[PDB]
């Protein structure tokens, strides 16, 4: 003898099927279908990945890299030259100090 | 547990265990010859008491034969290899795709293979064409109260097909 | 009599799927490839030459690669 | 990065006035161009950061995050149709603008200098979530998801501003760069002890941390999956970007007060892993899954290894991305069979043959596969755990074998070997849902490659 | 012939030899027959919600999603806190814990004091 | 991986190890004759015959369908549902 509610049987399964086989992924418009695989297939893929990848193949010398690599190879080679040892311990000067003394 | 009813019998259940035994011995007796010596031992066994009218002696002595045949089983007996349990088990359930699919294919693909569609499609609305009346008109009348069985009738009364038929009869052919 | 048709499930929106896929890594992946090979075959590097007495250069020129 | 904001601004407004079956187009297309836009920035060279007047700066630490947020956007976008279709074009616009606000929000907190401005950035991440999973949640406790997101998030952040404002008249402005040379350690009070467990507190309620991380699974249970992967990938890695630059500052006593966090997010860890293997409800698999990450996330940053800061942020970045494309693929199931439930949706071999293998590869990043990044950052973080204490491997390697065990459950187990006959209304996976699968993962390997750039600031 | 063959918590009992089952009375019989019932007009329920033509969706099972809302969101109603709970809860959650924090208090001194006096292999450590 | 089979053919299989038995008789032997009603023989040697037809076909018929065939026109149907032969 109650309901508690009036609203109808809802919904249905609408096929993106069974009305255009030939339709990709989304909604029922068949020309802006065919737009947004254009769009998500040439700016997706075509001009955004590859280009990135090509990008990050070569850039700059990330973290100054080859930079580095040159710079120790040329004072590795100075420290050989001098004959004093290469990679000194100490980075600051050992005079330049201030101990608190007791 | 089984289809027809809830009791096998006590015949039921010393033949299923004639059978188990009668395996086991196959897969302990190799060379065949000592099988077939052996496996007539069990059916002298077995004839040792034909003339048996009693019941509790009848039941008693199956329930020494659970114990003598559990004391002597073999662990890996010889399973047949296709079925539940041996080698196979749906080995080639690589390609047993259900065959309500074959229907949301694109139309250059069913312009591929037109008279078997055309066949399938009048297939379709053969089954469409006689569900209402005849199962509907079955499954009212025939059920008690309690529907209490599992196998069910056929379309006996009049007509065509019997009703509940779609996915027993349209199953895959065990070799895809 | 022998013969039975095998049931597939599809293959035309997984075809057409990749066959897009592919083509459209293709699309700019043949100019882009070929461009660059253009590059290294025609206009090199760099030298590894050294700032000589008095001179101070862009913040470029500093690099191998050109296209860098 | 004002040329990153302003475009964002003007993205907006240009979706309330377009056109009908026309909305969509115009923001995939532009947000596009702003992840190229993005791709621009990455210039971060040797000694110092990349600075800009006074609001903005970069690092690697922001980034590869800043690159994530915007390449995710039309990811997140292209998810987000086919489940509100039949809903009005105006809340539909409303909901595209309410992402669009939200990812304007993002890059705010990213590109962040002051860590007052990264709260009000943070709290401004907090709030278009919380009207995104209320309202298009789909479940009858999206209410309560939304209700336990918002009040963790505000209840463990609030101090952090108190404390904050302390920092702030106690040394002058909160530049990240003055911060790096005015700060000065503060010995073993208890007062100090209060304000490290204030900041870190509200940190790993955002992480979560095993004590709260209650927090979480409703909220991914209950959400659409546009906020779903906002939610996990950017809000949790957005967390722990927030305590990487939070803990330059207050080096001394972390080493006297970080032990119960530390044994809490290990033994967190591995109860997580495990119920991440037996319950039903197939998308929370993956939500305690993110738990676990962010719990071996969070042990790499308190242990303050540069090994362990490199591993933590390629761990970030590398389940941001696979936890966004598997919660994508979870999003696809329900699509099919309407359940959520783990063992009624079965087969799918037969049935949706190369879906299966983007199941295959998401599960095989997860699995940490060896040029998956995921163990790039997991090999890292048992590196430096090693050197830490010498024992606590094993709890590593115990979350290794859980790991790759509970991830390829759920591979085969729903997408191995049978259907069970009466789902029969699965079509054949639309080009979309593969479209977001390619530009999920050509990436990550692309990515895996050369991978110098996601390393962090210690390179 | 044998101890007859315990089971365990794992170790199963077949069907075979129970013995129980060979003590049958007729209330038995028509327990076996009313599950025989049961089984039987579920099934019946169940085909013909399964053949129809015009059913596209699933099959809609009523009983999974019980298990499943019995196993999620209806557990924390009913609780109620025994000695059970949480001793066990106590015992479970922190017990661990507590456990490997001590053994990481006894290793992160041996770590600490061992390289305080100086005895380790750190003639090159690297990788801090 | 191809034995094909017929409907002839594997009828005349099962009569032909039907035959090969010895306390039945060939001389009153077709596809109709029921085992316990007319031939007088026991379940016994019927199951031993059912174990004869999964020793030779190599695959398990089940412990229900050990029970109630009686006769060798339901074997043959039986058979060639589960191998599915039919043109």
């Amino acid at each position: 003898p109650t309901l508690r509610w009036q609203e109808d049987p809802e919904p249905e399964d609408e096929n993106l099927y069974e009305k255009n086989p030939d339709s990709h992924g989304y909604d029922k418009d068949p020309a802006v279908d065919v737009w947004n695989m254009r769009v998500v297939f040439f700016f997706g893929f075509s001009i955004v990945l590859v280009l990135g990848s090509t990008f990050v193949a070569y850039l700059p010398d990330y973290r100054m890299q080859e930079w580095a690599r040159r710079e120790a190879e040329r004072l590795v080679k100075y420290r050989e030259a001098h004959g004093l040892p290469l990679m000194e311990s100490n980075c600051f000067d050992p005079s330049k100090i201030q101990l608190p003394e007791d | 547990f089984l289809p027809s009813a809830a009791y096998l019998t006590h015949q039921q259940k010393v033949l299923q265990l004639y059978k188990r035994a009668l395996r086991h011995l196959e897969s302990r007796c190799v060379h065949r010859d000592k099988y077939r010596y052996f496996a007539c031992l069990l059916r002298a066994r077995f004839d040792e008491h034909k003339n048996e009218k009693d019941m509790v002696k009848a039941t008693q002595l199956l329930r020494e034969a659970e114990k003598e045949f559990w004391h002597g089983q073999h662990p890996q007996p010889y399973i047949f290899p296709e079925s539940p349990g041996g080698t196979s088990y749906e080995r080639y359930e690589c390609y047993k795709v259900p065959e309500w699919c074959l229907d949301d294919w694109h139309p250059s693909e069913k312009a591929m293979y037109p008279d078997y569609f055309a066949k399938r499609e009048q297939w379709k609305k053969l089954r469409r064409e006689s569900w209402e009346r005849e199962v509907k008109q079955l499954q009212e009348e025939t059920p008690v109260g309690g529907p209490r069985t599992e196998a069910l009738p056929p379309a006996r009364k009049q007509g065509d097909l019997p009703p509940l038929w779609w996915h027993i009869v349209t199953r895959p052919r065990e070799r895809p | 009599g022998k013969r039975l048709f095998i049931i597939k499930p599809s293959g035309f929106y997984d075809k057409r799927f990749l066959k897009l896929l592919r083509f459209y890594i293709l699309l700019t992946g043949i100019p882009v490839v070929i461009g660059i090979t253009l590059i290294n075959v025609f206009i090199g590097e760099a030298e590894l030459a050294e700032i000589p007495e008095g001179y101070v250069p862009e913040h470029w020129e500093y690099f191998k690669h050109p296209i860098s | 990065m004002l040329k990153y904001i302003i475009p964002t601004m003007m993205l907006m407004p240009l979706t309330w006035l377009s056109k009908n079956s026309m909305i969509w187009i115009n923001t995939t297309l532009h947000s596009l161009l702003i992840s190229l836009t993005s791709l621009l920035l990455l210039n971060q060279f040797g000694d110092n950061s990349l600075n800009f007047s006074l609001t903005f700066f970069s690092d690697s630490l922001s980034t590869p995050l800043l690159i994530l947020t915007m390449w995710l956007l039309p990811l997140m976008l292209m998810a987000s149709q086919h489940h509100l279709s039949k809903e009005n074009l105006a809340r539909k616009k409303l909901f595209i603008s309410m992402l669009i606000l939200l990812q304007l929000f993002l890059i705010m907190t990213f590109t962040a200098t002051e860590l007052i401005f990264f709260y009000i950035m943070f709290e401004a991440t907090l709030v278009p979530t919380l009207i995104i999973i209320t309202r298009w949640g789909n479940q009858t406790e999206r209410l309560n998801a939304g209700l336990y997101f918002l009040f963790y998030t505000l209840a463990g952040s609030l101090p952090l501003l108190v404390a904050l404002i302390y920092i702030q008249n106690t040394m002058g402005s909160l530049n990240f760069l003055i911060l790096q040379y005015w700060v000065q350690p503060m010995p073993n009070s208890w007062s100090n002890t209060f304000m490290w467990l204030a900041c870190m507190m509200a940190f790993m309620v955002k992480m979560p941390l095993y004590g709260l991380h209650l927090w979480l699974p409703k909220a991914h249970v209950e959400a659409p999956i546009a906020g779903s992967m906002v939610l996990a990938a950017i809000l949790l890695k957005l967390g722990g970007y927030g305590m990487m630059r939070i803990t330059l500052l207050l080096n001394p006593i972390t080493d006297f007060m970080a032990y119960p966090f530390i044994m809490l997010s290990l033994w967190g860890m591995i109860m997580t892993s495990s119920i991440c293997l037996r319950q039903t409800d197939l998308k929370s698999l993956i939500a305690y899954s993110s738990v676990s990450h962010m719990a071996l996330v969070i042990v790499a940053i308190l242990i303050q290894t540069p090994w362990s800061y490199m591993g933590a942020t390629a761990l970030m970045i590398a389940h941001g991305l696979t936890s966004s494309m598997l919660f994508c693929l979870a999003n696809s199931n329900y699509e099919r069979v309407h359940s959520r439930t783990m063992i009624l949706a079965r087969g799918l071999q037969t049935l949706l043959p190369l879906m299966a293998a983007w199941w295959l590869l998401a599960s095989l990043t997860n699995l940490a596969l060896p040029p998956s990044i995921n163990l790039i950052g997991e090999l890292f973080v048992v590196m430096s755990t090693f050197s830490w204490s010498n024992i606590t491997i094993i709890l590593m390697g115990l979350n290794m074998v859980i790991t790759a065990l509970y991830s390829l459950y759920m591979l085969i187990t729903t997408q191995r070997g049978k259907h069970t006959h009466h789902i029969n209304n699965i079509l054949p996976s639309f080009t979309r849902e593969n479209a977001l699968m390619s530009l999920h993962m050509l990436p990550l390997l692309l990515l895996s490659l050369n991978p110098k750039i996601i390393l962090g600031p210690l390179y | 012939s044998f101890p007859k063959y315990e089971p365990s918590r794992l170790a199963s009992l077949p069907t075979t030899l129970d013995p129980a089952e060979y003590d049958i009375s007729s209330e038995t019989r028509k327990a076996q027959a009313e599950r025989l019932a049961i089984r039987s007009r579920l099934k019946r329920e169940y085909q013909l919600q399964y053949n129809d033509p015009s059913r596209r969706g699933v099959v809609e099972d009523p009983a999974l999603i019980r298990w499943t809302c019995a196993r999620s969101a209806n557990v924390y109603p009913n609780f109620r806190p025994n000695t059970k709970t949480s001793l066990l809860g106590a015992l479970f959650g922190i017990g661990p814990l507590i456990f490997w924090y001590y053994v990481f208090k006894t290793d992160r001194d041996r770590k600490e004091k061992l390289i305080q006096e100086g005895k380790l292999d750190r003639t090159f450590n690297i990788s801090y | 991986d191809a034995p094909p089979l017929t409907l002839e053919g594997i009828k005349d299989r099962v009569l032909y190890v039907l035959k090969l038995y010895d306390k039945i008789d060939p001389e009153k032997l077709s596809v109709n004759s029921h085992f316990m009603k007319d031939l007088g023989l026991d379940s016994l040697d019927q199951v031993e015959i059912i174990m004869a037809m999964e020793d030779e076909f190599g695959f398990e018929i089940p412990d229900i369908d050990a029970e109630k065939l009686m006769c060798p026109q339901e074997i043959v149907d039986y058979i060639a549902d589960k191998k599915d032969v039919y043109e």
